[PDB]
């Protein structure tokens, strides 16, 4: 029979967005792991031989209650076995379809240990993009397991994602689009239809045509039933909110009344049952100390109004003119300020500039993007003897001096 | 050290032969429509050919070799960088003066633009989004003078720095 | 004791905030801009960048603002030129930049604080070679605030402040009720001290004339009338004080809950009798 490292294969469990995953038994225990299989070739056919270092060197780092744990990645020729956690409960998905509906009691639990999980990649740089209750998966005593990464993604600074990928349903406004996004708000809407599909029973945007489905999503409207309480309906508003900027963030939701009540305290950092360490707490309990609050005793230091009106701060620089035009315009302009620069996109550069006293090199990134109908906006981003805040001010200072 | 044997075509009963065997016949397992079978093989090159139905063949996606008699058997090489998962992964895989997406919300939440209230220190700010940082924010010039301002990471602290620099 | 110890151990990383907001100027940089500068960004003090020779050269705060009033003020039938067209870098030749690494002990910084006699202390990073944070003595205590239940308490801090000696109690410098502005520039120059206690016929401090009041001649642009007294110019916000037997910790607690920089000593009514700084406290506690 077939044997991988003391395990012997058999069933297939299904097969994931990247790989197939069956089930393993220990030859002398009976103990069950589940093996995910990649085809090194199949790897390599893409270009996603460097995804994949990435998410291992991720997944085997990570180790939540709430997250299928990764055991260990065995290395053929041909294949490669990654031995991780199995659980015999199956997808939440078909908990949702044997059941009607889930009760409150147990939907709240469910939905506070997925969270938990949620946060965890987000405090680690990862985005899950393919959040469903088909890729949650339960234990013999009914706990939450997220898995199946595969359209999983970092988060650098800076830097946006812009992918497009996930099931039709589940997905943000913002996704199904193809506009840029910063990642963790993303999840947030896939566990907010989690959150309905898990109450409900069915799925707030649904419809056979897709292109209908997808006005739905961005027209943000769903139907909330009348044995859905005041409480809750909130919270399913402020989750499945269009607007990215108005959309909850996890800091929202872990405030949230519904959300809060039967909530273990075990789950997350700020907890009292979560914990030099010492020295955090109380560090981490001045909040006033180390973190400017919003709009009592005025500070001492506070200036008074110089009242002439404050002046406001925009993002770079913007035109109006034809996009063609303010390349053309930007790439003679550094030609008077010697830069060298490779071109990424047609509306991407990454240019850089030798300081003459330091010796250093100074290189930032341009990228044009379009605002409202007629305006666009050319963005100024930093790449990593002197100071290098300094030098990226300067380089940008002279950039559009001479640029109109 | 593992090795996988895998008989991707069809077929009721699939049997693989090798210099392991010596050329005898190994029953595989099936599963849906694979032939699997996985063996403990040492470095270097090993000669394998498949038995399908009663007709020897082998695997058109797989180097072959004759032995200067007609008979053709695939060819597999077990490297030693084979074994180890970031060794394997590593073997897998300017200057020009040349010649628009959607502005993402995110970068519209300037963080210099928020009152903080009249309670804690002046210097103090919200702890900024991740994705706006390294990004530049500037004011309108008045008087020669522009002023640029961009929020940096230091270890896990945050810094906004503003620049007043005539022209 | 072992407050000492404690400071040797933690950083100066260990002060800066999670998220804060640094000014800076370029040296080429109109005086007056700058001093306008601090009051629309609510900063008390900036650091001064040379672009020329690419490095940061020093500080520019509100003692800087008092050196040029007192310096040229003539009258207020006649505006202060000097004021209006000189530049941070001009004024900088008419009147060595002290920094300190985020790297660098806690012990180093009150050290530092008090040996070069400053109040705000730049952390530049020696890796990137940019500016982080300003340490200020305000900070330095506050921090110290947050760890004397972890620390537990050694004996003199529930000593008098008679018995521990802490404060100058001689030639206190106080102005009128009626004092002019002018006047009060001018001692704050001659004895440099950050605060004057005001006082009236009687001899009871009324109130107190801090450097910090004197930007608000740059808000509300009356700084061309240094003849007011020092009554009206604290006008537009129209006093923290303690006693001899005392004990420090209760004083230690007194200012870093009204985050002001010194407290007045005064006697059985409200005369001064002394004062005791945080400058006066941090060296205190550090000379053990
Ligand atoms: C979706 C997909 C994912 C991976 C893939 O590449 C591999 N499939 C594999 C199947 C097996 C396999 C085959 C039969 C088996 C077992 C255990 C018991 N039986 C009876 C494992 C193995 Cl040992 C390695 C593999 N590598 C091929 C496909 C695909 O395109 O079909
Ligand atoms: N870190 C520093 N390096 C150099 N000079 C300083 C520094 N801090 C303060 N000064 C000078 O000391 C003056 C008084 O400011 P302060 O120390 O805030 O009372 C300033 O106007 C500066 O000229
Ligand atoms: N109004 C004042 N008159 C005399 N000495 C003072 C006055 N204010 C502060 N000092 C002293 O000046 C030193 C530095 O205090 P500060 O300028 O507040 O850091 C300490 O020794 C204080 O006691
Ligand atoms: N002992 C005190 N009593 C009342 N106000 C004070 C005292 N010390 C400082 N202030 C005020 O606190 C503000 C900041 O001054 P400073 O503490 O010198 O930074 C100014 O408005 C001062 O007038």
């Amino acid at each position: 029979r077939v044997k991988i490292g003391h395990y012997v294969l058999g069933d297939t469990l299904g097969v994931g967005t990247f790989g197939k995953v069956k089930i393993g038994e220990h030859q002398l225990t009976g103990h069950k792991v589940a093996v995910k299989i990649l085809n090194r070739q199949k790897i390599r056919s893409l270009d996603v031989v460097g995804k994949i270092k990435r998410e291992i060197q991720n997944l085997k780092l990570f180790r939540h209650p709430h997250i299928i744990k990764l055991y260990q990645v065995i290395s053929t020729p041909t294949d490669f076995f990654m031995v991780m956690e199995y659980v015999s409960g199956g997808e939440l998905f078909d908990y949702i379809c044997k059941h009607g509906r889930v009760e409150e009691m147990e939907a709240r639990r469910l939905f506070q240990q997925i969270l938990s999980a949620v946060d965890y990649c987000h405090r680690h740089m990862v985005v899950h993009r393919d959040l469903k209750p088909e890729n949650v998966l339960l234990d013999a005593h009914m706990n939450a397991k997220i898995a199946d990464f595969g359209l999983s993604n970092m988060m650098s600074d800076g830097e946006f994602l812009r992918t497009s990928c996930g099931s039709p349903n589940y997905a943000a406004p913002e996704v199904i689009s193809g506009r840029l996004y910063a990642g963790p708000e993303v999840d947030i809407w896939s566990c907010g239809v989690i959150l309905y599909a898990l109450l409900c029973g069915t799925l707030p945007f649904d419809d056979e045509h897709v292109p209908t489905l997808f006005k739905k999503i961005r027209g943000g409207v769903f139907y909330i039933p009348e044995y859905l309480n005041r409480s809750v309906a909130t919270l399913l508003m402020h989750m499945l909110q269009v607007d990215p900027l108005k959309r909850a963030t996890i800091k929202d939701i872990r405030e949230h009344e519904w959300f809060k009540q039967d909530l273990p305290s075990y789950l997350f950092p700020e907890d009292p049952s979560y914990d030099i360490i010492d020295n955090r707490r109380i560090m981490n309990q001045a909040s006033e100390f180390y973190l400017a609050s919003s709009p009592l005793k005025p500070h001492p230091e506070r200036m008074p109004p110089l009242a002439v009106k404050k002046a406001k701060w925009h993002l770079g620089i913007r035109s109006q003119s034809k996009p063609y035009d303010i390349m053309a315009e930007v790439y003679r302009a550094m030609k008077q300020l010697d830069f060298e620069w490779k071109v990424v996109n047609a509306y991407h550069l990454r240019v850089r500039r030798k300081n003459p006293v330091t010796g250093n090199y100074v290189k930032m990134s341009l990228q044009l993007y379009l605002v409202d109908n007629r305006s666009y906006l050319l963005d100024f981003k930093s790449i990593d003897l002197g100071s290098h805040t300094m030098d990226f001010f300067e380089m940008c200072a002279s950039l559009i001096t001479t640029l109109a | 050290r593992p090795t996988v044997f895998r008989w991707t075509g069809g077929g009721k009963e699939v049997y693989l032969s090798g210099s392991f065997n010596n050329w005898s016949k190994l029953p595989l397992t099936r599963s849906h429509n694979n032939f699997v079978a996985i063996l403990d093989l040492p470095e270097g090159e090993h000669q394998y050919k498949f038995f399908v139905d009663g007709q020897w063949t082998h695997d058109p996606s797989e180097p072959i070799v004759t032995s200067q008699l007609g008979t053709v058997n695939n060819i597999i090489q077990v490297k030693k960088t084979d074994f180890e998962v970031f060794d394997a992964l590593m073997v897998d895989s300017q200057e020009p003066y040349v010649c628009p997406p959607i502005l993402p919300p995110h970068l519209l939440q300037v963080i210099l633009n928020k009152d903080t209230g009249i309670s804690c220190d002046p210097a103090l700010l919200p702890e900024p989004n991740h994705v706006m940082l390294n990004h530049l924010y500037a004011l309108s010039i008045k008087d020669g003078v522009m002023v640029l301002s961009a929020t940096h990471r230091y270890k896990k602290k945050y810094v906004t720095t503003l620049l007043y620099k005539p022209i | 004791s072992v407050y000492t110890s404690f400071m040797k151990s933690h950083r100066c990383y260990d002060l800066i905030p999670t998220s804060s907001k640094l000014v800076v100027f370029d040296t080429s940089l109109q005086v007056k801009k700058a001093f306008f500068a601090l009051v629309t960004n609510g900063v008390r003090a900036a650091p001064l960048w040379d672009s020329k020779k690419q490095s940061f050269v020093g500080m520019l705060t509100i003692t800087d603002f008092i050196n040029i009033l007192h310096r040229y003020y003539k009258s207020a039938l006649v505006q202060i030129y000097e004021l209006e067209e000189h530049k941070i870098e001009t004024w900088r030749e008419v009147y060595p930049l002290v920094c300190i690494s985020p790297n660098a002990s806690l012990f180093d910084a009150v050290s530092s604080l008090i040996r070069n006699k400053i109040h705000r202390l730049p952390v530049i990073d020696p890796e990137s070679g940019n500016t982080l944070y300003i340490l200020t003595h305000k900070r330095i205590l506050k921090f110290l605030k947050l760890f004397i239940t972890e620390f537990p308490k050694p004996e003199f801090m529930s000593k008098s402040l008679e018995e521990l000696q802490i404060g100058t109690y001689a030639n206190i410098a106080m102005v009128r009720t009626t004092t002019p502005v002018y006047v009060a520039l001018g001692i704050f120059v001659q004895h440099r001290v950050s605060a004057l206690p005001v006082v009236d016929e009687k001899g009871r401090v009324v109130d107190i004339y801090s450097k910090f009041d004197v930007i608000n001649l740059a808000a509300e642009k009356t700084y061309n009338n240094l003849d007011v007294s020092v009554t009206k110019a604290l006008q537009h916000r129209s006093v923290l004080k303690c006693y001899l037997h005392e004990t420090l910790e209760t004083i230690i607690n007194r200012l870093v809950e009204a985050e002001v920089h010194r407290l007045v000593v005064v006697d059985e009514n409200d005369v001064v009798k002394g004062i005791v700084s945080l400058s006066d406290i941090l060296q205190a506690l550090v000379l053990t």
